[PDB]
């Protein structure tokens, strides 16, 4: 069975040199034409290729990135390396290395390269954000809603760092209607997210809705009561 | 580099359906292509090597075909662990490209999203900074469009959004958009507008309030 | 340019 597992710092600043490892088993970089590529994941987008490495040594990478990529092999400890220097906010993403295969030898000769054709087996990835941003935590404001119709209300969790953070709604006792959004990344480093509710509208009299954010990394707790508005 | 364009980038479909996903490239790459199957929160899985050949282990519901400039994925009797996002990849020259992907999720009717603009809270505007923020609910299919108005002027790089994962029960989509802006020019512009396009809106629905008007 | 194992 192959397996490879990537290593290295979930948090990086910008300017600075990343450097991944991909740690394997299952194979060896002294087989015959096998290689190990580093294939990367910005949030929500689609897969890019970054460089990949033979047993023989042969290198190769991705002409956007290659005046700031090296990958480096270590045989004998079933592991790659590729170093990224520096990096900026664009950086951010999941990185994953992955195998391929050789071409298929019979009694030592080379008979078939369709095998070679694809990545066969990925590590499980490992994410990486690059922000110059300290530990901080968030500042909590209150979404303010307005029988007929839906109302909707909610809280916007802004400005902190890192990931993640948890919201609920009233002690974890209102979950129906609750849209907890995948916080984004500012240009300024920090992150903000949004936590709404829905609502049939007439409850907005009888029941009260309070959003708790719990940011571990900072130690910060907040409960905000949020009411329509106009008193 | 070598081009790869996904068709469609986004499909709906229900489980026991026949899906077709094609993959172009802008150069022939002979048969040196793969078709992977990324789950969420997942690594790329892959499904089809060498253009057509079935990776082992790999249910024989998946199968590739083509060569050259044209290639495509087929799941005959789609599963639910099959709602997630294909990928094909190009290895016959350097770099290997990947292609910019295609989404299969839960198909259901089509479903306008409910929009509602919050202002920013007395709360913020304190410590300097405006955050207007747009809620699309429950909607499907997934792509809409959010235009930030302020004053009749349309709002670019100021903004971001985020959308959640389909909702296990709903089959919908719900969209938030944050409009960041100064307190200092955000007190000196009085209409702030989001205005939603999508499929099930016979026409753009827009939301707004005035700054200040109480 | 081309792959390691074309042609």
């Amino acid at each position: 069975r192959i397996t490879l597992k990537e290593s290295g710092p979930p948090l990086v600043k910008p300017t600075q040199t990343l450097t991944l490892t991909c740690s394997f088993s299952g194979f060896s970089l002294s087989d015959f034409g096998v290689g190990v590529g580093w294939i990367r994941q910005p949030p929500g987008k689609a897969l890019e290729w970054l460089a990949i490495i033979y047993s023989d040594d042969d290198k190769r990478y991705s002409p956007s990135l290659n005046t700031r990529l090296t990958i480096t092999k270590d045989t004998s400890k079933n592991q790659v390396v590729l170093v990224m220097t520096r990096v900026s906010p664009v950086d951010t993403a999941t990185y994953f290395c992955a195998h391929r295969r050789g071409p298929t030898t019979l009694f030592g000769v080379p008979i078939a390269r369709g095998p070679v054709n694809a990545m066969d087996v990925w590590g499980q990835g490992i994410t990486v954000t690059i922000s110059s941003t300290s530990t901080k935590g968030p500042s909590v404001f209150p979404l303010a809603p307005s029988a007929g119709g839906a109302a909707a209300l909610g809280c916007l969790v802004k400005d902190y760092f890192p990931e993640p953070v948890t919201v609920s709604w009233n002690s974890g006792a209102l979950t129906s209607g609750v849209h907890t959004f995948p916080a984004v990344l500012q240009s300024s480093g920090l992150y903000s997210l949004s936590s709404v509710v829905t609502v049939p509208s007439s409850s907005l009299g009888t029941q009260t809705y309070t959003c708790n954010v719990n940011h571990k990394p900072s130690n910060t707790k907040v409960d905000k009561r949020v009411e329509p508005k106009s008193c | 580099a070598l081009q790869l364009t996904q068709s469609p980038s986004s499909l709906s479909a229900s489980v026991g359906d026949r899906i077709t996903i094609t993959c172009r490239a802008s150069q022939g790459v002979t048969s040196a292509l793969a078709w992977y199957r990324q789950k969420p929160g997942s690594p790329p899985q892959l499904l089809i090597y060498d253009a057509s050949s079935l990776e082992s282990g790999v249910p024989s519901r998946f199968s590739g075909s083509g060569s050259g400039t044209e290639f495509t994925l087929t799941i005959s009797t789609l599963r639910p662990e099959d709602f997630a996002t294909y990928y094909c990849q190009q290895l016959h020259f350097y770099p290997h490209t990947f292609g910019g992907g295609t989404r299969v999720d839960v198909r259901r009717t089509v479903a306008a999203p409910s929009v509602f603009i919050f202002p920013p809270s007395d709360e913020q505007l304190k410590s300097g900074t405006a955050s207007v923020v747009c809620l699309l609910n429950n909607f499907y299919p997934r792509e809409a469009k959010v235009q930030w108005k302020v004053d009749n002027a349309l709002q670019s790089g100021n903004s971001q959004e985020s959308v959640t994962e389909q909702d296990s029960k709903d089959s919908t989509y719900s969209l938030s958009s944050t409009l960041t802006l100064s307190k200092a020019d955000y007190e000196k512009h009085k209409v702030y507008e989001c205005e939603v396009t999508h499929q099930g809106l016979s026409s753009p629905v827009t939301k707004s309030f005035n700054r200040g008007e109480c | 340019e081309l792959d390691k194992w074309a042609s």
